[PDB]
RNA sequence: CAUCGGUUCUGGCGGGGGGAUAAAGGCCCAGGGAAUGUGGCUCCUCCGGGAGUGUUAUAGCCCUGGGUGUAAUACCCUCGCC
RNA sequence: AGCGAAUGAACUUUAAAUAUGUAAGAAGCCCUUGUUACUUAACUGAACGUGGGCAUUCGAAUGUAUCGACACUAGUGGGCCAUUUUUGGUAAGCAGAACUGGCGAUGCGGGAUGAACCGAACGCGGGGUUAAGGUGCCGGAGUGGACGCUCAUCAGACACCACAAAAGGCGUUAGUACAUCUUGACAGCAGGACGGUGGCCAUGGAAGUCGGAAUCCGCUAAGGACUGUGUAACAACUCACCUGCCGAAUGUACUAGCCCUGAAAAUGGAUGGCGCUCAAGCGU
RNA sequence: CACUGUCCCUAUCUACUAUCUAGCGAAACCACAGCCAAGGGAACGGGCUUGGCAAAAUCAGCGGGGAAAGAA
RNA sequence: GGGAUAACUGGCUUGUGGCGGCCAAGCGUUCAUAGCGACGUCGCUGAUGUCGGCUCUUCCUAUCAUACCGAAGCAGAAUUCGGUAAGCGUUGGAUUGUUCACCCACUAAUAGGGAGUGAGCUGGACCGUCGUGAGACAGGUUAGUCCCUACUGAUGAACUCGUCGCAAUGGUAAUUCAGCUUAGUACGAGAGGAACCGCUGAUUCAGAUAAUUGGUUUUUG
RNA sequence: AACGCGACGAUACUACCCGCACGUUGUAGACGUAUAAGAAUAGGCUCCGGCCUCGUAUCCUAGCAGGCGAUUCCUCCGCCGGCCUCGAAGUGGCCGUCGGUAAUUCGCGUAUUGCAAUUUAGACACGCGCGGGAUCAAAUCCUUUGCAGACGACUUAGAUGUG
């Protein structure tokens, strides 16, 4: 449930953010 | 917080006499007679006006103020059923197998019995005891139909969840045996 | 404290408008208040108001207003000190409910004759008389329940079956057809959603829709108008019969 | 049992002194102000209960200054007596 | 503390807390003058003294139930625990140093019990008053008083780390900040939820809703090139948003208490026991 | 290859004892004692705390307790 | 050869790695930066062999089975995953010799543990001599710590002797499988294929009994 | 339950029972050992008037440690009978007789226990006494049995009988 609630609260953070507004793996992988 | 002050109102019709004992409530009408104990929650009852009875508590909390709200409906449902009365209309359906639905009355006891036969080609047969003061007739009116009746909200829909209890499939798959009785309308009489 | 209901948040692309949407119909109606000689109000009481988008786009010399009635009644302007011309506060005392306003160049006259002339067949709406007394037949359902002969008619979609046993008829599934009784007929009578007489319920407007089965009659009811040259309010048949504030 | 001596426990009474020469408070005087607005009207599902009206009237309150007044009493400290 | 003093813990006028070294007169002196193989250019200085005085506070306070010297004699010559300061290390333990206190040679009251806790030190008795701890009773003494908090499917109960967290609670109370409200806010009910448009690629089919990318305009009271249900695709329903009716306070994130969970094995048992719920639990 | 109570799965029979009586009659061992559970810092009780309890005097069986490694 | 330590652990342990970057509510010497900093996400990644076997009773649940629920394309059948549950049950082979891990048969199933580092039966260290690039010594010396109670049974004084009784308290018991019917039914394209009610047996456990069968013979018939 | 209890049968002695007579007789402790509704507590009681914080209430409470007579009375208390009632571990009511009786009033006694010293006083149980009623029994050992058994213990049978 704690882990859950951290997912739920960076959705609303990310939908608000976007609302209002209007390279690792390949170099392992090579 | 202790709210000194707390209040809500039940309306009575003009056919009805309310009469309250100690926390005891008796509700006479057309239809017939409902009592029932209230011993459980701490109120004070009076009359404000000549059809409106007042419920009251002091220096509760939100809690027993919150007690009052349950009471006020409790007690305007026993209007209602002495007035108007409840019914509980309720279909069983079936792919194969019919199912024989038989209603009797028990002279002795004076309550209703409804046994239940071939559920999904059963031998066994159910039978359900209602409740006293719950009528149960079959519907000449639709196919497949039951009314539950009565003046008590607490007995007609008690006997029409045991009637869906004990039609249950057991042990199959719920999305392709679709067998059994279920609550179709909730209303009064009149 | 605790034990609370929890809210749940909305991730859809529509907020609340709140502030800026009151002032903006302030401005809105301010700018149109000069610009159109005569402002005429209307009602519509127990409508659906579907159709106002209809008489918006013939009607495209005039300027129409439906929204908040107290915004409305501060636009132009409730007490006689704050108003924008003589005679906007009587006005003001036809803004009961679901009133608009319709501002216009055009002959006060031509304006009546137009939404006298103008009907529409809607959708019964709560709190209504019903005119008729309609019924579902009792064997196999069909798209309009009956209005149209069955012939000619489409069977209904199994979707709405839960729908219509949730809405109070008694209606079963055989071989994917949704039927009332029993597929061949009989078994059964049919059910009468609505009777003559009777007050509808939403729950029977909400069965009438769904077939389609129109009860009710669109119209527009004009309260009376405002002359920007003369400066008083005239009432025609309307103010006296309905209570204004 | 009475009268005493020593230690001790526990009740009651009469005075003195200090505070802001207690603060309050009662009864008067002179100002000022309000409302959980007293008395007086209008509307009001009339055994009744409310909405609006306004500064003592058919109740009262609060603030400031003064007199009785070195008033009383609490608390603290003290001199004693049963 | 200041830098309206200068300069910049390493700055300072001043100066903490906390312990710590040394000195405080009769053995010190002061005034006159005798010795010396020490010392000085020298009746110059250094040491020991003679003669007078400071003997009444004689050169801070407080105490003092005496203190010093020589000779002789017996037992002793192990540490454990804790506070505070300090050094080093570990996942955590822990290891070393200094002072002080307790115990070893110590009985008594209390903590149900007792090496290391609190109170207090001892002849035999009588009377009084207390300390620590307690006053539901086993148990002497209050079911004492004021105001609150808590209901635990083995609460908690008197002097506490771990499990343990940036942890889960739609348990309950107090508070802080922000926000919406007679310009009807929160919740509901009745309705609207449209037009370009089956927007563009792609797919046998894909019309807001199998996918990829864009995500605009009009009508507006408002309505997403759409939040879910649904169709083979549509249709239909629903959400966001908007209007009408009822009614005046709401609702988001934190903080603080008390309570629940936050892991448990194996003979039957422990706030010491009964038992206790506006307590016989928690704080003052 | 054949038999076998080894076992499945154990039952039965006999003699001497074990038992009781008459007579005769020791030793080992012995601080005092012997019901449990929880607590009693030094993983140490049997004597203390506070609970369960708790009723003379005895006769036969048992195989529990009244016993036990020591740390480089 | 000297010194220090003179065994250890005791509210211990369990299911989810470490490093590094990004994000990060807060806190900090005033606070998203002196710095500390969770959840996530990204990048890298046949063992064995002094070990086994046997052991009554009792308890724990961290449940293999039997009972009852929740969920799954769960059609039926067979199941899988999770929840409450300790009432009741919980084998034997092969396998280099050992433990297994696998693999086989029976079965409803062949769960795991405890009785402060469990508890029982069974399969050495000191000097002396000669050396030491390294050991040897029929050389010497030395340590091996029938009674109370508990339980199971049987008697018993005092209440005058008996007869019939009550029941505080203590213990407690049943368990699993199969077959007939339902039914070749529901369900299913087919192949296949249930369940409730009803009926009859069997396994294990428990308490009795000797009509019959078998066994035993000091009936010394 | 060997220290929990009930019903019934027979109970010889002793004394089983009745009456009253006293104990150097024994007590976890007499001194007015007085007091029946049920039920609710955000409601009850009542005579139906009304009453309720309150058992600081009600009853009883005077006389040589407590007489004899009178008037007045059916006031209070007690013993025995008849009728009934009371079983959860068993009793009270009514009636009657007899006895005592300040409700009002009265006549004659108390001294010396020396200025206090428990106010020897109640109750149940246990004994000893009379004078009266009543009664005439069982168990164990022994012998036997084998439904039982280590010994005890248990099922039985021993009095004239279906031994």
């Amino acid at each position: 449930r704690h882990a859950q609630k951290i997912q739920m609260r960076k959705a609303i953070k990310q939908h608000e953010e976007r609302n209002v507004k209007g390279t690792a793996k390949a170099l392992s992988s090579q | 917080m202790r709210y000194i002050h707390s209040e809500e109102t039940i309306p009575v019709p003009e056919n009805l006499k309310v009469s309250i004992k100690s926390r005891l409530v008796t509700v006479e009408g057309p239809r017939g007679k409902l009592q029932k104990d209230l011993s459980h929650i701490a109120v004070n009852f009076s009359v404000v006006k000549k059809g409106v009875i007042g419920l009251e508590i002091h220096h509760g909390s939100r809690k027993d103020v919150a007690a009052l709200r349950t009471v006020r409906t409790i007690i305007n449902n026993m209007i209602i059923g002495v007035t108007k009365g409840f019914k509980y209309k309720m279909r069983y359906v079936y792919a194969h197998f019919p199912i024989n639905v038989n209603v009797e009355k028990n002279a002795e006891t004076g309550c209703y019995e409804v046994e239940i036969r071939n559920f999904i080609g059963e031998k066994i047969v159910r039978k359900v005891v209602m409740a006293p003061g719950v009528e149960v007739e079959i519907s000449k009116a639709q196919k497949d139909e039951l009314i539950l009746s009565g003046n008590s909200l607490e007995a007609v829909s008690q006997s029409a969840a045991d009637i869906q209890q004990i039609c249950k499939v057991r042990n199959k798959d719920i999305r392709k045996f679709l067998d059994g009785i279920y609550v179709s309308e909730k209303g009064n009489i009149v | 404290p605790k034990s609370k209901r929890a809210r749940v948040y909305h991730l859809i692309q529509v907020n609340k408008k709140g502030r800026e949407a009151k002032e903006r119909l302030f401005s809105n109606i301010r700018e149109t208040i000069p610009k159109y000689q005569h402002c005429f109000v209307f009602s519509v009481d127990n409508m659906r108001n579907n159709y106002l988008k209809d008489v918006r786009h013939e009607l495209n010399d005039c300027r129409i207003f439906f929204g908040k009635t107290k915004l409305m009644a501060r636009a132009l302007g409730t007490t006689p000190e704050e108003e924008q011309a003589d005679g906007l506060h009587r006005l003001t005392r036809y803004l009961t409910g679901t009133v608009g306003l319709l501002f216009t160049n055009r002959d006060p006259a031509d304006i009546e004759s137009y939404f006298s002339n103008l009907s529409q067949v809607d959708f019964a709406r709560a709190g209504t008389v019903a005119p008729r007394t309609v019924t579902v037949p009792t064997g196999i359902v069909y798209s309009t329940g009956g209005e149209v002969p069955p012939e000619h008619d489409v069977p209904v979609s199994h979707t709405l079956e839960p729908e219509l046993r949730r809405l109070g008829m008694p209606v079963r599934m055989i071989k994917g057809k949704v039927c009332l009784g029993d597929e061949k007929g009989e078994a059964s009578e049919g059910y009468t959603i609505c009777k003559e007489g009777e007050v509808l319920d939403s729950r029977q407007t909400r069965l009438l829709k769904l077939f389609s089965i129109c009860l009710s009659e669109f119209k527009v009811s004009l309260l009376g108008y405002w002359n920007s040259a003369s400066g008083e309010v005239t009432e025609l048949e309307a103010g006296k019969t309905r209570p204004k504030r």
